[PDB]
């Protein structure tokens, strides 16, 4: 018996940003959604399209996770047709979306004194994303009518900082999303439940 | 591109940085007033200097998007609260001086001690020294005495410190496109842009001055009350037909008269509402009372509290080890955190100070989705008016008995009521004609109306003609009481006191009469009900996007202030105090002086 490395994505010392976020690949193995709960049992699943009990006697071909951190007002725009800073210019789904999405409160990790500035996000953008493209671009965004050569005046940096703090309310406090998306193709299925 | 987009992203790329910086400088004021150390003042300090030094570069960048070119209301608002320049239109030196007189001024205010004639080793401090004095006295050379040495030694060494300000000041104002400091400090009663709801600098004088009118007959009847039992109380000094002497009113100025309830008190064989002892016997805590409170604020539809709020706050004295300033404040620093500093002893003024506290934080707590710039009131007195709203609906004997504090078997009287009422009024009524006069005479002052030379005269003669005090001691122009007191030696505004002394009654009077409730007004209470709760979260959400015209409206369903629930509140008081005053004359001249025989 084989079982997917779950501990490779959910218990790493440091992730990434959501403007940046990593996407792996699990094939071959036995998905066990039973140890997900020693991680942190407090594990807030939202499926849209299919039934976690009918999800157990399904097999797939490849199933991708996603990994980034947001705060916690902004966990109601990840999801199928929503508007807004973080679905528009940093991670957009389809709205024929099938998975799951899971998030937890990672406050006691994620958070020091004096401001943690290792978590970027983009605000400023010309145009929208598409479901399930990435964008690693730093370059001056231009608001006026004159040319770009620097920074200063109309020329702004696409990326700014969150800076967490431990004293934040309960909705500035940093959030870890695990999105798991479920794909079927002319191949054998070889990422089946336990029996 | 527009201009819009551009201001868009301005006050985007601002308000990111200003809220972390806010922060910073909120969090470090707070590691100092809980803690007094010198590192503390330094990183107060540090963090001071650099909020000024980013709001200093972040202006003069706004000038590239002029507000005739703006169509939405919102980004005109917040430009415009960018776009002022202030003190920084003035000369450095200018600015210099200016600073180092408030800080003189600040630093003679706050270090002021009287010495003993007799003997000039005993000198006694002003809070734990001429307060307890002017309190508790009942001797008139004494008073005569603590009233005279403090106007005459703190009030001579102000007199061009004050001329020279006034005189920068209204420079500043005159380089700031004012006309002077008056129409600086009313800019805040001003809407321009919205049809139906503008208002102009110069309603407001005229609308006070109305007021004032309509209050004066009930100011004149308790005066009259009150010299009464002043004549009774200090026999062979005071006139029946005179005004009244300065130093007798209760404190240094007479801003209150709360402390001359022992000697006028109506009906003295019948006792006081006073829970302290039974607190003291159920062994209650500040735990408690802010518990209380809370299930209170919850009864009328209002969220929670935050755990932060309970983890970070000081509701205790820390003891001797460490030292902190007991003045009951509330914080609002960003981003969810709430906390309240307090020296909670067991007392009723304390629990009544409580839900003060608690209204501010909801306040607060109300308008957290608002811009940065928009995270305010929608007028001066607002917060205040929401705390006495709270207030009085928690001092009620109503309130007291389902809480369990009162005993059931407590016999409302007429008497009671009575009392009850005299002891509000005297709280009330007794500082709106001191605080009109102040305001009045600064305006003028201000204006250049009142030379140089007449200053003191003009002072008492508006004195004597509104108020109706007199002097015991005439005084030339070497002197400057009118700066003996705190906010006119601390550059602060007194309006928003009439301000909430009106919106408290009317927004009282607006949830009473939506909550149905039956009889007199003074017996209201608005637990359990969630209507007003409603009515009052939809007002509290606006903050300051919205005019304070069109936020009055959707709570009383009126533009402007009104004076009519004042009067419905103290009916009865007016009824019996007619009643008694049948018999007596009712007014004061202006000839009679304590120096006249």
């Amino acid at each position: 018996t084989n079982l997917c490395p779950f501990h490779e994505v959910f218990n790493a010392t440091r992730f990434a940003s959501v403007y940046a976020w990593n996407r792996t690949r699990i094939s071959n193995c036995v998905a066990d959604y039973s140890v997900l709960y020693n991680f942190a049992p407090f594990f807030a699943f939202k499926c849209y399209g299919v039934s976690p009990t009918k999800l157990n006697d399904l097999c797939f071909t490849n199933v991708y996770a996603d990994s980034f951190v947001i705060k916690g007002n902004e966990v109601s725009q990840i999801a199928p047709g929503q508007t807004g800073n973080i679905a528009d210019y940093n991670y957009k789904l389809p709205d024929d979306f099938t998975g799951c999405v899971i998030a937890w409160n990672s406050n006691k990790l994620d958070s020091k004194h004096s401001g943690n500035y290792d978590y970027w996000y983009r605000s400023f953008r010309k145009s929208k994303l598409k479901p399930f493209e990435r964008d690693i671009s730093t370059e001056i965004y231009q608001a006026g009518n004159k040319p770009c050569k620097g920074k200063g005046p109309n020329c702004y940096f696409p990326l700014q900082s969150y800076g967490f703090r431990p004293t934040y309310g309960v909705g500035h406090q940093p959030y870890r999303v695990v999105v798991l998306s479920f794909e079927l193709l002319h191949a054998p299925a070889t990422v089946c439940g336990p029996k | 591109s527009t201009i819009e987009e551009q201001a868009k992203t301005f006050l985007d790329k601002f308000n990111h940085e200003a809220e972390d910086l806010f922060y910073q400088s909120s969090l470090a004021s707070w590691n100092y007033n809980t803690n007094i150390t010198e590192e503390n003042v330094q990183n107060m300090n540090n963090a001071g200097d650099k909020w000024s030094a980013f709001l200093k570069e972040q202006s003069t960048l706004a000038q590239m998007y002029p507000l005739q070119e703006i169509q939405n209301l919102t980004v005109k608002l917040q430009l415009q609260a960018l776009q002022q320049n202030g003190s920084s239109v003035l000369s450095e030196d200018k600015s210099k001086r200016l600073n180092t007189i408030l800080n003189t001024m600040s630093t003679i205010y706050s270090t002021g001690k009287v010495c003993n004639p007799d003997n000039p080793q005993e000198c006694l401090l002003l809070e734990p020294g001429l307060n307890e004095i002017m309190a508790n006295s009942l001797d008139y050379n004494e008073r005569l005495w603590a009233w005279e040495s403090w106007r005459s030694e703190v009030g001579k060494q102000l007199r061009p410190l004050y001329e020279e300000y006034v005189v920068l000041k209204n420079e500043m104002a005159r380089a700031n496109h004012y006309e002077d400091y008056g129409d600086y400090w009313r800019g805040d009663y001003e809407v321009n842009g919205v049809d139906g709801y503008d208002y102009s600098r110069g309603q407001l004088i005229e609308d006070v001055e109305h007021t004032f009118e309509e209050i004066k007959p009930l100011y004149e009847h308790l005066h009259a009350y009150v010299r009464a039992k002043l004549m009774n109380a200090y026999p062979s000094y005071i006139s029946p037909i005179g005004c009244l002497p300065a130093h007798l009113l209760g404190d240094m100025w007479g801003r209150f008269w709360t402390n001359l309830y022992s000697l006028t008190v109506p009906f003295g064989q019948k006792p006081n509402i006073d829970v302290t002892d039974a607190m003291v016997d159920q062994a209650w805590d500040a735990q408690r009372i802010f518990k209380e409170a809370e299930k209170f604020f919850v009864s009328v539809g209002l969220p929670n509290m935050t755990q932060g709020f309970w983890e970070n706050s000081m509701l205790t004295d820390p003891g001797n080890v460490q030292k902190a300033v007991c003045h009951p404040t509330a914080w609002d620093l960003g981003k969810g955190d709430f906390r309240i500093l307090m020296c909670t002893k067991v007392t009723m003024d304390d629990f009544l100070t409580a839900h003060h506290e608690m209204g501010h934080i909801q306040y607060d707590m109300a308008y957290a989705a608002q811009p940065f710039l928009l995270r305010n009131g929608a007028n001066e007195g607002f917060h205040e008016a929401v705390g006495e709203i709270m207030s009085l609906s928690a001092a009620t004997p109503k309130h007291l008995k389902s809480i369990g504090l009162l005993s059931p078997d407590f016999q409302e009287d007429n008497e009671t009521e009575i009392n009850f009422l005299l002891k509000q009024a005297l709280t009330i009524v007794g500082t709106l004609p001191f605080t009109y006069m102040l305001e009045k005479w600064r305006w003028m002052v201000f204006k250049g109306e009142i030379p140089k030379d007449q200053w003191m005269k003009k002072w008492w003669e508006m004195k004597r003609e509104i108020v109706g005090v007199v002097e015991p001691v005439p005084h030339d122009e070497t002197y400057c009481d009118p700066a003996s007191l705190f906010h006119v030696s601390n550059d602060y505004s007194f309006i928003r006191y009439y301000t909430r002394t009106l919106y408290q009654f009317q927004f009282q009077e607006a949830l009473c009469q939506a909550a149905k409730h039956e009889g007199p007004l003074h017996k209201c209470d608005i637990s359990n009900s969630t209507e007003a709760g409603q009515k009052l979260f939809n007002m509290l959400r606006l903050g300051k996007s919205e005019p304070w015209t069109l936020a009055l409206e959707n709570v009383v369903g009126a533009k402007n202030m009104n004076v009519r629930p004042l009067l419905n509140y103290f009916e009865p008081l007016f009824t019996w105090l007619k009643d008694q005053n049948k018999n007596s004359f009712v007014g004061w001249s202006t000839d009679w002086s304590p120096y006249a025989d």
